[PDB]
RNA sequence: GCCCGUCGCUAGUACCGAUUGAAUGGCUUAGUGAGGCCUCAGGAUCUGGGA
RNA sequence: GGACUUUUACUUUGAAAAAAUUAGAGUGUUCAAAGCAGGCGUAUUGCUCGAAUAUAUUAGCAUGGAAUAAUAGAAUAGGACG
RNA sequence: GGAUAGUGGCCUACCAUGGUUUCAACGGGUAACGGGGAAUAAGGGUUCGAUUCCGGAGAGGGAGCCUGAGAAACGGCUACCACAUCCAAGGAAGGCAGCAGGCGCGCAAAUUACCCAAUCCUAAUUCAGGGAGGUAGUGACAAUAAAUAACGAUACAGGGCCCAUUCGGGUCUUGUAAUUGGAAUGAGUACAAUGUAAAUACCUUAACGAGGAACAAUUGGAGGGCAAGUCUGGUGCCAGCAGCCGCGGUAAUUCCAGCUCCAAUAGCGUAUAUUAAAGUUGUUGCAGUUAAAAAGCUCGUAGUUGAACUUUGGGCCCGGUUGGCCG
């Protein structure tokens, strides 16, 4: 085939998505409590039922 | 040239990665006796595999076998001890039903709970970690001790910590130096 | 706390059954220090090259002085 | 019957022509012929270490278009001369040529991956560091 | 529609091949042959035949 | 003690058998991986349970079996007992 | 016969022509020290064992030998070969596959520390010596336990539920909350004593030591296999992804990011090897008309295999070991 094609475009594309930067947010329980928050959410109090279950829907 | 320190893992992995079904019915075992690992159950369920091993082995045998005799009345009378297999249950066929939550309702975190003491299963996670409740005054800071029948009756707070009293905590008597400082001299 | 612990049937035989380090501890013996463990080695070889007390090398070295 | 032997002390002819028909599996020859230690660019070993010539743009096969950014490194242990890829984007602005790099395998057991035609092999570091943590920014290129 | 071979380009592998080509390792002919050991002598010296 | 014995395979039970590893009994190393401990009192001059068992197959040894499968026997009688 | 400690072609002299082999000799390879054993868990197997114990071999490569009870010894000597050090050039001297430490090699591996307190070993010997061994440093090789939080108050929201003619919130808690509320503990720091040969840590324990600025968990993944989005922004068959199938050529559920979500979690990815999945090596247990595969045909030696029949039926006796109804 060929094997001596540009090298001037390496890193294009990461090099133009404009930055952001991440949300400063709560903090997550480590551990155990990290556990009993997955519980509490899958199945203690239940979310919602459309149709099925879902887990991580956007504009339902 | 010094002897071998032998060791031995105490736990297996599920062969399927991502059963759906499995891993909800391991989360709510979590979220029930307030474990932190997967690894809390998988442990937990090989001891039971070996344990089944075991007792398939024995059964083969013939009925009234030494080995089988000695070592499937042996088994039996130690899983009676803590409280897995009930006085009833009391032959094997049944040690080879057993499932995992019998094992799970027997750890020293889960009895701590059952009566008075903790008041949710987590509570009972920290105040074993900390340095409260014993077996004499023997203290206890495992909460997969797994207690034993003649053990029930002696959980209780130790000697030390308040609860069980003398002194209250670092942080109590921080305050009793920011009342008679302040209001006093 | 457990421990091990004896008591001698008379001061003679603790100063004499009792391990050097031990009575160290107690007050009943002086820690006779030495030299490091490998300058104690080295002591003991530079010796094996002096064949004999020695100090008739001083004096052929000191005959080094004139050559 | 067909075929094998059924009989009680035919256990030699029932050893032999098991011995004779493994060399149709394809490891156990790979096996035993040695063939990793003799052919292979690699020793056999896990990951190589080679110094790099020409940095390449190879072109993808189809239905792909694109190109893929390589580097031809010859091994330290071997000067056997060996083509690599040099993963995610950018991280060829990492390389430059007569530097170090360490060489993996692709996770094919042999055999090139995807649309790179003729590459066996990866990069995993360069001057020493990491190619992965270069990219994100976890560490810094060595001075030379 | 599918599709076959020569012919042309890039790149890679292995083959044949003047060099009676090269290298490493294991044995080995013939020639040369150190050294200690055994043995024929020897006898500085140093004694009662020996050392 | 004398006088003589057709060969074998198979299977049985047993001896000879290193420890650590393995399987596994006992013991609450705070749990546990481990370890081979430990446990009782008169805790002031001591009492006491341990440190199992299993496996260890091929070969050699030793013993029981006599199905299955070989072997050898008396026909130019140079047969068998006396 | 000689030689040896002693058997023996071990060596010699005479003499003879034997010894092994398709039941694979002999030769080649080995990225080969053998074993106890290790990994993989239906079974049958498959792969691995330089490496804590046992045996063997070696001390840069060869050979030779002194001493001695024991060595063909190497921290003994002699010679040659290969390295190689010091010099005043005449000469002399070395052997880390001991402990550490260095170069090289490479993907690949730690201190030039302390001690004879233990375990034991040696000597003339209770005492000396012991880099045997033990101590500590380095150490995410593996293996074990398992912190990163726990409980109440309040503010609407709820689903429970008695009533509901209709205001509703009321006492049972389901919990999402941007003000709240005090309690708890060790991570660390550290008197002290314990530890230790001396120290260090651990086990204990005064004084301190948690509110989000923290004492702030990671590592991959979110199209399918395969647990988790058809969010938003970016790029536009580029840049990259993708074990495999496949994504990207302007609404990208695969790229580059933000958000959110999953899995495992003090650990998780990747590369190479192997084991299971594999009845894709098949004794158990494969397949061969057309998918890979019955030799053109018959003879045939080795090899494997090979019909039936020879004390069977009946009678007597002893004493065991489970279990029954009775104890
Ligand atoms: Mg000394
Ligand atoms: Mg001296
Ligand atoms: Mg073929
Ligand atoms: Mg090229
Ligand atoms: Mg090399
Ligand atoms: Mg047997
Ligand atoms: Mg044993
Ligand atoms: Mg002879
Ligand atoms: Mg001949
Ligand atoms: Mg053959
Ligand atoms: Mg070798
Ligand atoms: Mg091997
Ligand atoms: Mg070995
Ligand atoms: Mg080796
Ligand atoms: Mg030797
Ligand atoms: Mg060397
Ligand atoms: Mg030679
Ligand atoms: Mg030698
Ligand atoms: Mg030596
Ligand atoms: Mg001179
Ligand atoms: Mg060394
Ligand atoms: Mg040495
Ligand atoms: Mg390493
Ligand atoms: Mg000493
Ligand atoms: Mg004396
Ligand atoms: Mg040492
Ligand atoms: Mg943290
Ligand atoms: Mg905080
Ligand atoms: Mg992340
Ligand atoms: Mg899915
Ligand atoms: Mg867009
Ligand atoms: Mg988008
Ligand atoms: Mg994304
Ligand atoms: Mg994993
Ligand atoms: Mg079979
Ligand atoms: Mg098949
Ligand atoms: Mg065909
Ligand atoms: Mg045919
Ligand atoms: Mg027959």
């Amino acid at each position: 085939a060929k094997v001596h094609g540009s090298l001037a475009r390496a890193g294009k594309v990461k090099s133009q998505t404009p930055k952001v930067e991440k949300t400063e947010k709560p903090k997550k329980p480590k551990g155990r409590a990290y556990k009993r928050l997955l519980y509490t959410r899958r199945f203690v109090n239940v979310t919602l039922v459309n149709g099925k279950r879902r887990m991580n829907p956007g504009p339902s | 040239p010094r002897a071998p320190r032998t060791y031995s893992k105490t736990y297996s992995t599920p062969k399927r990665p991502y059963e759906s079904s499995r891993l909800d019915a391991e989360l709510k075992l979590a979220g029930e006796f307030g474990l932190k690992n997967k690894k809390e159950i998988y442990r937990i369920s090989f001891q039971l595999s070996k344990i089944r091993r075991a007792a398939r082995d024995l059964l083969t045998r013939d009925e009234k076998d030494p080995k089988r005799l000695f070592e499937g009345n042996a088994l039996i009378r130690r899983l009676v001890r803590v409280g897995v297999l009930s006085e009833d249950k009391k032959k094997l066929d049944y040690v080879l039903a057993l499932k995992v939550e019998d094992f799970l309702e027997r750890r020293l975190q889960t009895q701590v709970y059952k009566l008075g003491l903790a008041k949710s299963v987590h509570h009972a996670r920290v105040l074993i970690t900390q340095r409260h409740i014993a077996v004499g005054k023997q203290i206890v800071n495992i909460p997969s001790f797994m207690v034993r029948l003649d053990s029930e009756k002696h959980i209780d707070f130790a000697p030390t910590s308040p609860f069980g009293g003398a002194r209250p905590g670092r942080v109590a008597r921080r305050n009793a130096a920011r009342k008679a400082e302040a209001s006093g001299e | 706390s457990v421990g091990f612990g004896l008591v001698y049937n008379s001061v003679a035989e603790a100063k004499k059954f009792e391990p050097t380090y031990r009575l160290v501890r107690y007050g009943l013996a002086e820690k006779v220090e030495k030299a490091s463990r490998q300058q104690r080695k080295q002591k003991k070889n530079r010796d094996k090259k002096i064949f004999g007390t020695g100090k008739r090398l001083a004096k052929k070295v000191a005959r080094r002085n004139a050559d | 019957g067909k075929g094998k032997p059924r009989g009680l002390n035919s256990a030699r002819k029932l050893r032999v022509h098991r011995r004779n028909n493994r060399w149709a599996e394809n490891n156990y020859k790979k096996r035993l012929l040695g063939t990793a230690f003799k052919s292979s660019p690699f020793g056999g070993s896990s990951h190589a270490k080679g110094i790099v010539l020409e940095k390449l743009g190879i072109e993808s096969k189809q239905p792909n278009s694109a190109i893929r950014k390589c580097v031809r490194v010859q091994l330290i242990k071997n000067g056997k001369k060996v083509t690599a890829f040099v993963p995610n984007d950018g991280c060829l602005n990492f390389v430059d040529e007569n530097d170090e790099v360490l060489l993996a395998g692709f996770g094919r057991k042999g055999k090139a991956k995807g649309d790179i035609p003729g590459v066996r092999f990866k990069v995993v570091k360069v001057s020493g560091v990491s190619l992965l943590a270069l990219w994100k920014e976890k560490k810094e290129k060595p001075r030379s």
